[PDB]
């Protein structure tokens, strides 16, 4: 869970090769869905990020 | 007599006027609205739209 | 809890640099960003590893596994 009422479960795990990467070779430790932002209006999550 | 005739009337529930939603019965966009936080806070607000031309009612959530 | 040996994201190694990083902070009186960049930490994930570390090993060490009270 994050500090703004956004909690979930792990649904699958991927290895560093199947992870999308940036031009600098950085890889996300985790990936969440954007369908969770609008109805919850947790703009503080985005600002904290 | 005029004051009594005025005082014998009932409460007129005049609702907010808007022109965005389309009614399903007469399709006249003069449909009033009312929106509130009533559903569980796990979900966004709930709106109820009532057509002032025909009497249709519906909900969006 | 002693410093993680490796970076959780880019696989790099930051474990050995903690001792030298602590030196720059009070012997040279530098700021945190320049000290972090002085040790080749360029991706912000390595900066995340070093910058936000709570060193709890210096508290258990003044203590024994025998007789804590409540």
């Amino acid at each position: 869970a994050s500090r703004h009422g956004q909690k979930g479960t792990i649904g699958i795990t991927y290895r560093r090769e199947d992870m999308p990467f940036t031009a600098e070779g950085i890889v996300p430790d985790l990936i969440i869905n954007p369908h969770a932002i609008p109805s919850r209006m947790t703009v503080a999550h985005l600002i904290e990020c | 007599a005029k004051q009594n005739l005025y005082n014998a009337q009932g409460a007129t529930i005049e609702r907010s006027v808007t022109d965005r939603f389309t009614c399903g019965k007469c399709k006249e966009k003069k449909v009033s609205y009312y929106q509130l936080q009533t559903r569980s806070a796990d979900e966004p607000l709930t709106t109820f739209c009532t057509c002032e031309a025909c009497g249709n009612r519906w909900k969006f959530s | 809890m002693i410093v993680p040996v490796r970076c959780f994201s880019c696989g790099k190694v930051v474990g050995d640099k903690w001792e030298s990083y602590l030196n720059l902070l009070q012997e040279d009186e530098l700021d945190e960003g320049t000290a972090l960049s002085r040790l080749g930490l360029k991706r912000y994930c390595c900066r995340r590893m070093i910058l936000t570390h709570v060193d709890l090993i210096e508290k258990f060490l003044r203590y024994n596994p025998l007789e804590k009270r409540d």
